[PDB]
């Protein structure tokens, strides 16, 4: 009786992810608004055939938070068909011409797109998760296992 | 609706002894053993039991499977229940209850497979799990028509593997005043056969010393005592017949044995120092820590049962200590405050079914209707997993 | 990690030894010697019979005989009397603790093996033991697992042809001639 | 496992180091004080009691009787071991030579229970349990062959040797 | 010179003199009779007559064992004085007559024990001067505290005393009758469980230590089954001193449970978090607080890996339960404090030696032995009118 | 088997030898203890985030990391229902003796069959450079035993009817 | 460089600590033991083992000016060690009053108090009392929020850094009346009153040590993403000048030691230690000093014959079991100067869970 009914989650408030990581500055409607402009600019360069520079463009934003999850869907969707209309043969040109923050951003959305495999395709995102970490190294995935939940 | 009867299981150590409910004895008594080869495949060249002893030297190797009540390997337990059950007892799973037994002190592992391989391998309509003991407090009543159930008192179950000393008050079984001695028939039968060894006897095979038990053994007073009887009384010292295989009136002599085995239980150094406490001074030992009020119904009823307590002069060797002691205690506590008290009694109680007590109260218990609504059903099963009887709760509570 | 009793009774030589040991610890000649005279000397407490080096040293008036036959034996009280001796006056330890691996000759008659086993349980009461074969453990000390192993000890030479894990039976080729018969000639 | 020595509870009973000085009656020649004839003495109370004691595995002592009597296990032991297997006459000529034997003493570094009987204070003492043990022994000898052959002569009764091979605490001389 | 102070406690005998921190000796109340079983009975150095104390828990595997004092009470007393000629003999041997001891005693004992081991004491010994103090005022003195309930748990038995500003509460003493003994006999049992069996005499040591090294106090119930259900990450192997491992599992935390759940052994009295509940309850409004505020750990049996934070989890809880009646809006407001030194093991013996030079240089506050022999048994109320 | 799982198997790899970087660390809540943080969940502030690897809808792979504790459950492919028997039997033996395995789970986590949970020690004094070799190995080496155990069920049938039939 | 394997222990160790003469050193294992080692001519040997403790030990250090021992360990309880004129040494209890197990411990500069990390969200710092001969705690709670993964001491002996797990770098000063004189006005400040919050810097996971550099004016520590980031103070209240980060493609490192006023190397679960040169423009990794990928007719002695066998019979392969390249075999604990004066280091030892204490020479 008295054993159940625990009352160690109120008198001492654990601490909650928001006092670990810095809190999002940006407003809702701001990033959606910047996420629904940049998407279609995305879309234009898969058309034209320069998938390369419109991922390279839809990789200098990416959008976050517990309070947008339809855009950051939307983001993940207008990604994964940016990555899967790329050529293969010219990916390790793309991986060694990249920074850290920008690998780190690919590897984690890359890995995010592994985890809802029933919309996605994922031989793809296997296949660029190889080549990345065999040319960049093991610390992107390091820097996954230390990235924001919201990610 | 009208349910089919219910099915009496019953894994000894030694014996297995399958059947039905309502039924006046056992359907088979045989032994818990299977043979076992290492163009029939070697899947299914197995013999259980009788025929299993008869083809021992034809290509098959024995093997027990279950020792000290526990059982080790579970294939030869599977093969050995299939094999029983589309063999010798002739039933079709999925329409029938059963009612297994397995001795208390158990691992809750040895449960759960038990459990997860009567629903998956045969996947009955339902499976209950009882304690050796129990099933003997039932069949320890003889008339019970409608009112005459002790329902308080101390079962003594002396079997082959292990022996177990369960007290009862009410029904219930007090878990902390539970405690097991490992030692049984099994080896009082080494220690005849290692003295069959020591002298040198011309057949001295496991069989041998089983039926020099059968015919032979007793319970004597004192070893010291008994060795000077047996010098001076010339007509205590037999010949057994053996024929083992070919040996044909080959008499084995026997001695010294026949009170020097059965002493084992009332004096536990000479079977090994694993354990040494006498039998009559644990059973004072597990009445005096129940609690206060139900020791009289504790020592006023007490059972034997399993096939390791028909020893001639058992029982009332048993009484007679528990009395001494009991009898010390009391003066000494009367000598210490100085009054008279009417003490209390002690009636150790034999029956007509001491060999198979424990299957006679199963096939006693499982004819009442509120038995099917304990039995776990197989929604049970399927519903909160393989699990679903793992808390052990007879001895000790959960949690 | 479980040590065990190693315990080759060859035919000329009883080499003993816990498991795991790079070498045998207990080589001695497996021989029982009584005396032969009639020792009108008095004191010292004069055996009634000596086995293995104190039987060597005592030679001189002693009669010797080997316990075994080329393999199969034939001295049954004297190997029990060896085998005690190996047990309590060589390696100190009790039977009862440690289990036995014994080694016997190919072909050999199958009541040799039966009493073996049953005199080293029944008396010494051992916890287990097994019977292997010398080819095959010739075989371990080679490290290799195919090849024909050709052991020619004391008592009997044998040649077991074995290749990858599979010993073929049909192929077992014993021959008597052995170290005692060149001794003899 | 409770069975001992009924002279533990003897009184002002004389002892060397930590083994009594027990009443014996014997032909032989040595300290010991001798018994009265009509009662149960230290030898035969032992040989009556090791048909039963060689069977336990676990014993408590009490006292320096207790000490006597686990020495005259041990003795029993050994002749049962050595007895095997001839006459009468053979017999006593080899378990007197035996008994007679310059054997191990407590306080020696062969004594095998070492740890329980404590070495002789003085050598004086020393001396005298020499004796007390070569006349015990050698007595005890007496009894078991008197015992031992009480039926037949020229063969040992294969029930009083079986326990030969019985090993009494697993330590013995 | 300085006054000597003993602890006589069921499973440990500590001693010492005033002015001291640590006990000078601490060994366990055992006295050992030789025996001679199946072992191999290597003749170390010698066996003598009755060894008791270091000598006997070495030379254990030799001899069999007795202990002379149950559930806080002398069973059979010889062997008793044969603990403390051995402790005054030989642990400190220096045995003058006409010093001043200062002994111990649980609660609620029955009143033959304590005055025939005074009368020990006076006639076998001749020590001048003599006081009786409970363990519970000793744990008190030890952290210098003056207000708050103290629990003193042991080997033989577990008892509290609530004390509140220099007044002990003398009708609210606690006794609960489970202890460390019967934490270690629950082990023996649930190792029987699994194959593993204990009879002999050094066996329950061996437990003992194997308790002392792995057992743990569980904090959440419900999570240590689903712990030990599904994970083997709480198996612990451990090797006897005889040489052999074995395996444990939910043994580790279903050891100590027997504390907070009495009837896993048997036991109708309530838990321990329960029991101190009740006597903090029990007491008057006013110093509720400060029953609650200082709430101190002594004993050995204290030592349990997790305990603290269990118990005042438990406490806080059942407070919730109890008072509240399930409101969670008055629950910030409640301060407990489970005090949790170091040295709560020995926390009696420095309340002892504390207490040894608090009371010392004036012989008329306690016993002498012209008073004892002048006026009987009946002499021994000037330590305490405790009921 | 390989030839046909490279990038999953690969993927599984890389993230498996990047989450081992354990750590002997105590409970924050409870004194002179220690427990696997990743199977209490109370401390969120050493939980990295869980990972997730996948290759087709019916393979996952649940990769929750923490300060000292890993646990890693795996779907392997049951395409039809003798599959999901085959496997569900397989890996109920497979995890009934976790005790002589040190990595393994008795019970998996629920929407799985089987959950590794690697803690401190076996890092601590196992050499961990092989553990995720045996569990690429095993992730192929099942999907190999079931299918040779339905052609043994397949053969048995076989053989059974064979000699009920020839006996007219 | 270049690396000798100076023991081999059998069990893990978290620690390591020599003498001020180099003589003799102590070491930690994973139970409540603690180990010392002393010199075997070419090799070392055993010297003695403490069990004063209960629980198992954390941390150990050693004073080299005073030569004493200090031991943290689980159970929520300090030991100090002092040798004795004979020989031996003399325990002596400290009273943390922590609530949680104790986890990091380091002497201050002047070894006259030394810092104590714990799990129990705060710090405690004692100093001796020749007064009453007592150690007393104090609790450094104002701005702590998570368990202390490091310390790390100032030359100016107040201001002491610790590494939070909280992924936030912390700086306080630990200045305490009656022991230390007042210190020298700082670029990390002038004003240090007692728990003071002297700076906090973050970071992209738990942050495994802290390091102040050899000058003084410096931070430098390291997160769980394997990124090392040198701070690089301004003035209080002001945002450092610059906040160089380097971000590396291994495991996450553990420990970082000042090599000299402008290197640094640090250690993690690489089995390797690296070395950063640079200055206030920036840093970058500048070589692996564990050789990176180096990759390093007779009779069969029967020991190696009997392993071929197990191996054979417990596996399917009987092949060699490792052959790991570099010289740990698991991940190392911390890195501690050897010999050299401050700034000027060219020897440091290293201790890992393989047990290698692996001396480093640059
Ligand atoms: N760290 C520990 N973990 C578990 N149990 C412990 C620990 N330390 C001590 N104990 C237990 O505490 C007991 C020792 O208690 P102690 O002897 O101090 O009590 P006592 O003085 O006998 O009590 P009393 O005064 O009531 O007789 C031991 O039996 C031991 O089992
Ligand atoms: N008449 C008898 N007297 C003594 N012991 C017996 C007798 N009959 C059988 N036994 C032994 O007692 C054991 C107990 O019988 P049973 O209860 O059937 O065995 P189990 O304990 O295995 O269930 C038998 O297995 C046998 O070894
Ligand atoms: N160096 C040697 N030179 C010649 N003959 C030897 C040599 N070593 C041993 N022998 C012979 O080998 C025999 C011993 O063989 P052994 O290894 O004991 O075989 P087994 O163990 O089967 O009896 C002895 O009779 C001896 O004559
Ligand atoms: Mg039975
Ligand atoms: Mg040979
Ligand atoms: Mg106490």
């Amino acid at each position: 009786t008295f054993r159940t009914l625990d009352v160690d989650s109120i008198t001492e408030p654990v601490l909650t992810e928001q006092d670990i990581f810095p809190i999002r500055n940006e407003t809702a409607e701001q990033v959606q608004a910047a996420v629904s402009q940049l998407i279609p600019q995305a879309r234009s360069a898969i058309q034209t055939g320069n998938a390369l520079q419109g991922l390279k463009t839809l990789l200098s934003y990416v959008p976050y938070g517990n309070d947008v999850q339809e855009v950051r869907t939307q983001y993940l969707n207008a990604f994964v068909d940016v990555l899967s209309n790329i050529r293969a043969a010219d990916i390790p040109a793309f991986v060694k011409e990249c920074s850290t923050e920008e690998i780190d951003n690919i590897v984690n959305f890359i890995y995010r797109g592994l985890a809802n495999p029933q919309a996605y395709n994922s031989s793809v995102l296997l296949n660029w998760h190889e080549k990345v970490v065999e040319i960049s190294g093991i610390g992107c995935i390091v820097r996954v296992l230390n990235s924001r939940p919201d990610l | 609706a009208s349910f089919n009867v219910p099915i009496i299981m019953d894994n000894g150590t030694g014996y297995s002894k399958l059947g039905y409910a309502g039924n006046d004895a056992p359907s088979y008594v045989f032994p818990t053993v299977i043979a076992t080869r290492s163009r029939a495949t070697e899947d299914l060249d197995f013999f259980i039991g009788n025929d299993a002893l008869k083809k021992a030297s034809a290509g098959y190797s024995l093997d027990y499977p279950i020792r000290h009540g526990q059982i080790e390997n579970w294939d030869h337990m599977e093969r050995f229940w299939q094999q029983s059950l589309f063999k010798y007892l002739r039933c079709e799973p999925e329409d029938h209850y059963f009612l297994l037994t397995e001795p208390p002190l158990n691992p809750p592992e040895n449960r759960e497979n038990t459990a997860e391989i009567m629903f998956e391998s045969f996947n009955c309509a339902g499976l209950y799990i009882a304690v050796q003991a129990v099933l003997a407090l039932a069949a320890s009543w003889t008339s019970s028509k409608v009112t005459d159930r002790s329902l308080t008192g101390t079962v003594v179950d002396s079997g082959d593997g292990v022996t177990h000393i369960i007290p009862v008050a009410e029904g219930y079984v007090i878990g902390s005043s539970i405690k097991t001695m490992p030692l049984a028939g099994r080896d009082v039968t080494y220690f005849v056969q290692s003295l069959l060894r020591d002298r040198n006897e011309p057949d001295s095979s496991l069989k041998t010393a089983e039926r020099i038990k059968e015919e032979c053994c007793y319970v004597c007073p004192d070893i010291v005592k008994e060795f000077s009887r047996f010098d001076r009384e010339p007509d205590r010292y037999l010949k057994y017949a053996s024929e083992s295989i070919t040996g044909h009136s080959t008499t084995i002599d026997v001695g010294f044995e026949r009170f020097l085995a059965p002493e084992i239980f009332f004096n536990p150094e000479i079977a090994s120092s694993d354990f040494l406490t006498p039998l009559p001074e644990l059973v004072d030992n597990v009445v005096q820590s129940s609690p206060i009020d139900v020791r009289k119904g504790l020592y006023k009823n007490i059972v034997l049962s399993g096939g390791s307590t028909l020893f001639k002069n058992f029982g009332n060797r048993l009484q007679r200590d528990l009395k001494r002691i009991v009898d010390e205690r009391i003066h000494r506590s009367e000598m210490l405050s100085g009054a008279k008290s009417g003490g209390v009694d002690v009636n150790v109680i034999s029956h007509k079914r001491q060999r198979n007590a424990v299957w006679f109260g199963g096939s006693l218990l499982a004819q009442t209707p509120e038995f099917g609504s304990y039995c776990h059903t197989k929604a049970d099963y399927e519903e909160y997993g393989a699990s679903i009887a793992r808390r052990y709760q007879i001895f000790g509570n959960s949690l | 990690e479980t040590t065990a009793l190693v315990c080759d009774n060859g035919s000329g030589l009883v080499k003993a030894g816990f498991a795991g040991d790079d070498a045998p610890r207990a080589v001695f000649p497996s021989i029982v010697g009584r005396p032969r005279h009639q020792g009108v000397m008095v004191g010292m407490g004069q055996k009634d019979s000596y086995v293995g080096d104190e039987a060597q040293s005592k030679r001189g008036i002693l009669t010797l005989k080997y316990p075994i036959e080329h393999g199969i034996i034939t001295n049954w009280d004297d190997m029990e009397k060896i085998w005690h001796h190996t047990f309590y006056n060589e390696l100190r330890v009790a039977p009862e603790e440690h289990p036995t691996l014994l080694t016997e000759a190919p072909l050999n008659p199958k009541a040799n093996r039966e009493k073996m086993t049953q005199i080293m349980f029944e008396t010494f009461n051992v916890p287990a033991m097994y019977v292997a074969i010398q080819a095959v453990l010739s075989l371990y000390a080679s490290g290799r697992t195919t090849g024909i192993v050709l052991d020619s000890g004391d008592g009997v030479t044998h040649n077991v042809p074995i290749y990858e894990g599979y010993a073929l039976p049909h192929a077992i080729m014993r021959l008597d001639l052995a170290g005692r018969d060149l001794t003899d000639y | 496992p409770a069975y001992h020595s009924s002279f533990l509870s003897l009184t002002d009973v004389p002892t060397t180091g930590n083994i009594a000085m027990l009443p014996l009656k014997t032909k032989f020649r040595g300290p010991a004080y001798p018994a009265d004839e009509s009662q149960m003495d230290i030898i035969d109370e032992c040989i009556g009691l090791f048909r039963a004691n060689c069977f336990f595995r676990n014993f408590e002592i009490k006292g320096p009787a207790d000490r006597t009597l686990i020495y005259g296990t041990l003795f029993i032991s050994e002749c049962l071991g050595r007895v095997n297997g001839l006459n009468y006459r053979d017999a006593e000529r080899q378990l007197n030579s035996l008994a007679l034997e310059n054997f191990s003493i407590p306080g020696s570094a062969g004594f095998p229970l070492n740890a329980l009987y404590a070495p002789p204070l003085s050598p004086q003492d020393a001396e005298i349990m020499r004796t007390y043990l070569t006349q015990f022994r050698q007595e005890l000898a007496y009894r078991l062959l008197s015992h031992v052959y009480a039926t037949e002569k020229d063969h040992p009764s294969k029930w009083w040797t079986c326990f030969s091979k019985r090993r009494f605490m697993n330590k013995a001389l | 010179s300085a006054p000597i102070v003993l602890d006589n406690g069921t499973g440990f005998v500590k001693v010492g003199y005033a002015k001291d921190n640590f006990p000078r000796f601490q060994f366990p109340s055992i006295v050992g009779r030789p025996i001679l079983r199946a072992e191999e009975k290597t003749g170390n150095v010698q066996i003598k007559d009755v060894m008791v104390g270091d000598e006997a828990e070495a030379v254990r595997s030799l001899l069999q064992v007795k202990y002379p004092m149950e559930n806080g009470i002398i069973r059979d007393f010889e062997e008793m004085n044969q603990l403390w000629d051995y402790t005054f003999f030989e642990k400190l041997k220096i045995d003058p007559r006409g010093r001043k001891i200062l002994l111990t005693e649980p609660p609620m004992n029955p009143v033959a024990n304590r005055e025939k081991m005074c009368e020990t004491m006076f006639e076998r010994y001749g020590f001048g001067g003599v006081y009786v103090a409970i363990q519970a005022v000793l744990s008190l003195y030890a952290q210098g505290l003056s207000s708050g309930v103290v629990v003193d748990s042991g080997d033989g038995v577990t008892h509290i005393v609530p004390v509140y500003e220099s007044v002990v509460l003398n009708h609210l003493v606690g006794r609960l009758d489970v202890a460390g003994r019967d934490a270690t006999r629950y082990l023996i049992s649930l190792l029987l469980r699994k194959g593993y069996a204990f009879n002999r005499t050094a066996d329950f040591e061996t437990v003992r230590e194997m308790k002392e090294k792995l057992c743990y106090v569980s904090y959440d119930l419900e999570l240590d089954h689903k712990l030990s259900e599904e994970t083997t990450v709480l198996m612990r192997n451990y090797t006897l001193p005889d040489g052999r491992v074995i395996k444990v599992g939910s043994e580790r935390y279903e050891c100590p449970e027997c504390l907070f759940q009495p009837h896993l052994v048997g036991s109708e009295q309530p838990g321990l978090s329960e029991f101190i509940f009740d006597t903090i309850q029990a007491a008057d409004v006013d110093i509720r607080k400060y029953l609650y505020r200082a709430i101190v750990l002594s004993g050995g049996s204290s030592m349990y890996a997790g305990l603290p934070s269990r118990l005042e989890k438990e406490i806080k809880q059942l407070w919730f339960e109890r008072v509240l009646h399930g409101d969670p809006a008055r629950l910030p407001n409640f301060k407990v404090k489970i005090e949790d030194a170091p040295r709560r093991r020995h926390a009696v013996f420095i309340g002892g030696a504390v207490l040894a030079d608090i009371m010392a240089q004036n012989d008329h506050m306690w016993v002498s032995k012209a008073e004892w022999e002048e006026y009987g048994v009946r002499a021994l109320d000037k330590l305490g009118p405790r009921t | 088997m390989s030839n046909t799982l490279r990038p999953y198997l690969n993927a599984v790899r890389s993230t498996l030898t990047a989450s081992l970087a354990l750590e002997e660390f105590s409970s924050e809540i409870v004194e002179r203890q220690s427990q696997p943080e990743v199977e209490v969940g109370r401390s969120p502030e050493i939980l990295l985030k869980p990972l997730v690897v996948s290759r087709n809808e019916q393979e996952q792979c649940l990769i929750e990391s923490s300060v000292n504790s890993v646990r890693f459950s795996i779907r392997i492919k049951q395409v039809d229902e003798i599959e999901r028997i085959l496997v569900r039997k397989f890996m109920q033996f497979l995890m009934g003796r976790a005790e002589s395995f040190f990595i393994l789970r008795r019970k998996p986590v629920q929407g799985y069959d089987i959950s590794f949970l690697i803690t401190n020690y076996h890092t601590e004094e196992m050499l961990k450079h092989k553990l995720v070799d045996f569990i690429i190995e095993f992730m192929e080496e099942v999907d190999a035993e079931i299918s040779e155990m339905k052609l043994f069920l397949n053969g048995r049938a076989r053989l059974v009817a064979e000699t009920y039939l020839s006996c007219f | 460089a270049t690396s000798q394997v100076l023991h081999i222990l059998p069990k893990p160790s978290y620690e390591h600590a020599f003498n001020s003469q180099r003589t003799e050193f102590v070491t930690t294992t994973a139970t409540n033991q603690v180990e010392l080692y002393e010199q075997d001519g070419n090799g070392w040997k055993h010297a003695r083992t403490f069990s004063d403790h209960d629980k198992i030990v954390t941390c150990v250090d050693w004073a080299p000016k005073s030569n004493r021992i200090v031991t943290c360990s689980q159970d929520r309880n300090a030991y100090v060690y002092e040798k004795r004129p004979d020989g031996t040494w003399k325990q002596t209890l400290v009273l943390l009053r922590l609530n949680r197990a104790a986890t990091f411990v380091r002497w201050s500069p002047n070894e006259d108090k030394f810092a104590v990390g714990s799990g129990a969200r705060v710090i405690s710092v004692c100093y001796f009392e020749q007064e009453n001969d007592w150690w007393v705690s104090k609790h450094l709670k104002r701005p702590l929020r998570s368990t202390i993964l490091s310390l790390d001491w100032h030359p100016n002996n107040v201001l002491l850094a610790a590494g939070c797990a909280d992924r936030k770098a912390y700086v306080l000063s630990a200045y305490v009346r009656d022991v230390d004189a007042k210190p020298e006005a700082s670029v990390w400040g002038s004003r240090l009153p007692f728990n003071t919050v002297c700076a906090e810097y973050p970071s992209g996971g738990w942050v495994h040590a802290v390091g102040f550099s050899p000058s003084g004016n410096a931070l430098a520590y390291a997160g769980h993403d394997s990124s090392v980031t040198i701070a690089y103070p301004s003035a209080p209240e002001q945002p450092p000048r610059a906040l160089i980060t380097v971000k590396l493609s291994q495991l996450p490192l553990r420990s970082l030691l000042w090599a000299n006023e402008s290197a640094i190397v640090a250690a993690g679960y690489n089995y390797s230690p690296i070395l950063l040169q640079g200055n206030e423009s920036g840093w970058a990794h500048t070589r692996d000093l564990d050789a990176g990928t180096s990759k390093t007719e007779g009779p069969v002695s029967f020991t190696a014959l009997r392993s071929t066998f197990r191996n054979m019979d417990l596996k399917g392969s009987s092949q060699s079991i490792s052959s790991l390249p570099t010289v740990h075999q698991n991940m190392i604990a911390t890195l501690r100067p050897y010999a050299g004066t401050p700034g000027n280091i060219t020897a440091f030892t290293s201790s890992g869970t393989d047990g290698r204490v692996v001396l480093w020479t640059l």
